[PDB]
């Protein structure tokens, strides 16, 4: 299998500065009682 | 006579959206715990309930979506990252515009998401082609452009207080992944297709 | 867990419901532009217009840090004529109590019936209100606790979608007649959606 | 009946800059024949 846009270093993507949340699974039980 | 260029750009959200999600519920990178059922484009998916999480995701997207609008986008990539930050796994979509010119007259947009309905059946299925994450696994999304960003650095910037920056080499490459194709699919308007990267 | 940003996500996802079906029951666009989707369990209309669909969005998102932070007192949708006179306002009075005995038994889901009802009430209004000549634009005005000058740089979350303090005009409307049409207390939320109409002779 | 929060000609409120865009008929024809 070929992609359309292989892998080429002299191009560099964008990505967010910030990182995702990190969620502790203390934090996740509490969205599962509380919000799901 | 219509923008096109936007609706393409407002489809692809849309369904970014959903495909982030799902893809962080079937490769278990947060608590199942996070998640509740809902129907998109007919499938039973995930989506978070995690409120900070959610406007990450919704941001995240919100700024990429002027560039997809311009058809500056070459691939959106959902990078799973290991516990010492290193690429383990990667989801690509590739995306072009083809010419806008004679489009179907005969619902183009429910034919459009019946075909990307194929996408996320075949990311719920995909734990069973794919090996298993190791654990404390975390995500990324990464942006590749048509051009190199100059444009598309103040383009982007859509959002207040969610800055972008250019990632570096180590946040892209995995060396010689094994690619697994998912789906592709071509319509009037879009042409997409994704894979996975994963470690050989 | 930070209710307050739960309780902005719902509201912003309400009110960007509220104001399709709006403009679709009060006619402000040509209904070949809107859609019967489902929102709430609920059959609603929304545009299919990418530009319109866009400026909602952007109008919400920006309006959410604001609730998140309790600053918001009314969202106000201003139905305008030609010459961008009131025609009719749609008042979403909002105010968001000490979220403390917040309930573990399903919050949000009796919480998205309460809206629920809301838009349905939307969906039959034409029945309740007066029937005048429908405006063909419109806008969205949000008044905040403080005074509204202090809030800008924090409603400007949007590149190129900049907010400026309203003009009387766009506001006032000369002793309208006040139409109820749903009011709804939660733990997380009170709010009540009135119309302010044209006096009669 | 009593709203909440009066009308107060010393506290005007915020609103978009932008205008909502103009949709002709035509142009809802176009939508409805594409878009739905």
């Amino acid at each position: 299998f070929i992609p359309w846009f292989p892998y080429d270093g002299s191009k560099l993507p964008l990505r967010p500065k910030r990182s995702p949340p990190v969620i502790s699974e203390e934090a996740a039980e509490d969205v599962k009682q509380y919000l799901t | 006579d219509l923008n096109f260029g936007q609706v393409v750009a407002d489809v692809l959200c849309e369904f970014l959206e959903v495909a982030v999600h799902l893809i962080l519920y079937v490769r278990e990178v947060y608590p199942v715990g996070i998640f509740q059922k809902r129907k998109k484009y007919n499938v039973p998916v995930q989506m978070s309930c995690h409120p900070e999480l959610n406007q990450y995701i919704q941001d995240t997207l919100h700024c990429v979506k002027p560039l997809l609008e311009k058809n500056d986008v070459e691939k959106v990539v959902v990078v799973i990252l290991d516990k010492e930050h290193r690429p383990v796994e990667k989801f690509v979509f590739e995306i072009t515009q083809p010419p806008l010119l004679s489009i179907s007259s005969d619902s183009l947009l429910s034919h459009v998401e019946q075909l990307l309905a194929a996408f996320i059946l075949k990311i719920s299925v995909c734990d069973a082609v794919l090996d298993h994450n190791p654990p404390g696994c975390t995500f990324t999304v990464l942006v590749h452009t048509r051009e190199a960003a100059t444009r598309n650095m103040e383009k982007i910037q859509v959002i207040k207080d969610f800055p972008w920056i250019l990632a570096d080499e180590q946040d892209v490459h995995m060396h010689d992944p094994r690619l697994i194709p998912l789906k592709t699919m071509t319509s009037d308007i879009l042409k997409m297709q994704l894979y996975v990267e994963e470690r050989a």
